[PDB]
């Protein structure tokens, strides 16, 4: 099957260089162009770069003319993007994509729509530094409702780089549960919450633990959340 | 630069249903060669973009014949016959006139499903995070649709601005609805500074807004 595979992906900070790569299956590489294609976290596609089959033609967006190289090597099935004077805002998932038509020189090269695209890497472009999150309760507070569904949850602040998981009482309880996607805060810092609606009559005989885990900084949290 | 404006930028499908999508360049798109360089995408949840559409008309191999695209010149159409539930993601136009490649800004497709209004709860900041010279205040709405929402947060009945930050779950597999926090974002000497907090919440389901609120301290 037709495939591309991305790889080179990974935090970086301003300033500095990243290689990504893109390893191909299954068709002759040195006759087809090549895209990169970037998507930034909750954003649209944006075009990057393009390269002729034989690597002797390159063509850029304005946002990453000079600072990104696109490369080929046509002996090894594989493509390149060379990410020179990195900004935050280089900060997305990097997808290479294949022209959907075979095209060759026979005054000018032709180029058309991609048809398969590979899964992507990330590459997160900050100047922060690996952090381990601090884990708060969101508790029911304070006491006197009408009774009928609470919630509670906890709010996990703080942290670098990106992913944190996070579970209940170690992935025993699913139900009513919301993890919410991380924001990224001014700081230069993620936070997110995770919630979970359950009977107010069951705050005190049942027990409640949110388990956090952010492998980059190799903390475990477990949390007993308890109402105020 | 070719500019391309796809509406609308949200749609909320019936399966069974026709769901139409629109595409304009602000250029021509139709090429030296007699083609006209304007493609379609989907990108289902979790997943890489997939082509479903080249050269305005021409589907994929192995795309379902549910697709159809048409138009010409500035004006383009994705049309999808009877929708399914698989049909929900994004998707965007693209054009391949001249570089650079521009897509338009996408528009996502959700499952149509009865108004339900959010359930509302307001978190004070934990004594914890106190402690640190910061406080959280978090304000959740659950299990809403459809996903138009407006939270704003009041503190002793001034509206806040700047100061918090809005995320929300996909749509949910067995319910169809969204869930939503907004986080509220204070010093904790502002935050000692006034009594009440409140975050009000608009939202269609609702007769008029409801405001969920706690003292501090109390």
């Amino acid at each position: 099957r037709v495939q591309l595979v991305e790889s080179g992906g990974g935090v970086v900070q301003p300033g500095k260089s990243v290689r990504l790569s893109c390893v191909v299956s299954d068709f002759p590489f040195s006759k087809y162009p090549m895209y990169w294609v970037r998507q930034a976290p909750g954003k649209g596609l944006e075009w990057v770069a393009a390269i002729s089959a034989d690597a002797w033609h390159v063509v850029y967006s304005g946002s990453v003319q000079g600072r990104f190289l696109v490369s080929r090597d046509n002996s090894k099935n594989i493509l390149y993007l060379e990410m020179n004077t990195l900004k935050i805002e280089d900060t997305a998932v990097y997808r290479c994509a294949r022209m959907f038509q075979e095209s060759g020189p026979p005054n000018y090269y032709y180029y058309s729509g991609m048809d398969v695209w590979g899964q992507g890497t990330t590459v997160t472009v900050s100047s922060a530094s690996t952090k381990g999150p601090s884990v708060f309760p969101l508790a029911p507070s304070s006491k006197s409702t009408s009774g009928g569904t609470a919630a509670l949850g906890c709010l996990v602040k703080d942290y670098f780089p990106e992913p944190v998981t996070v579970s209940w009482n170690s992935g025993a309880l699913t139900s009513g549960v919301h993890t919410f996607p991380a924001v990224l805060q001014s700081s230069g810092l993620y936070s997110l919450s995770s919630v979970v609606t359950v009977p107010s009559s069951s705050l005190g005989t049942q027990t409640y633990i949110c388990n956090v885990n952010h492998k980059p900084s190799n903390t475990k949290v477990d949390k007993r959340v308890e109402p105020k | 630069d070719i500019v391309m404006t796809q509406t609308p930028l949200s749609l909320s499908v019936d399966p069974g249903q026709p769901a139409s999508i629109s595409c304009k360049s602000s250029q021509s798109l139709r090429q030296s060669n007699g083609k006209t360089s304007l493609y379609w995408y989907q990108q289902k949840p979790g997943q890489s973009p997939q082509l479903l559409i080249f050269e305005v008309s021409n589907r994929f191999s192995g795309v379902s014949d549910r697709f159809v695209g048409s138009g010409s010149g500035t004006d383009f159409t994705l049309r999808i016959s009877r929708v399914e539930a698989e049909d929900v993601g994004f998707y965007y136009c693209m054009q391949s006139k001249d570089f650079p490649l521009t897509f338009g800004g996408g528009t996502k497709v959700d499952l149509k499903r009865t108004v339900a209004a959010p359930s509302v709860f307001i978190f004070p900041p934990s004594d914890e995070q106190l402690k640190s010279g910061t406080a959280s205040v978090v304000c959740l709405l659950n299990n809403f649709y459809p996903r138009e929402a407006k939270v704003q947060w009041k503190v002793d009945n001034a509206l806040q601005s700047g100061n918090s930050q809005e995320s929300v779950t996909e749509q949910d597999s067995k319910d169809s609805t969204y869930s939503l926090s907004s986080t509220l974002t204070l010093s904790k000497a502002d935050y000692e500074k006034h009594k009440v907090y409140a975050c009000e919440v608009t939202h269609q389901g609702l007769s008029s807004p409801v405001t969920k609120s706690f003292n501090r301290g109390e």
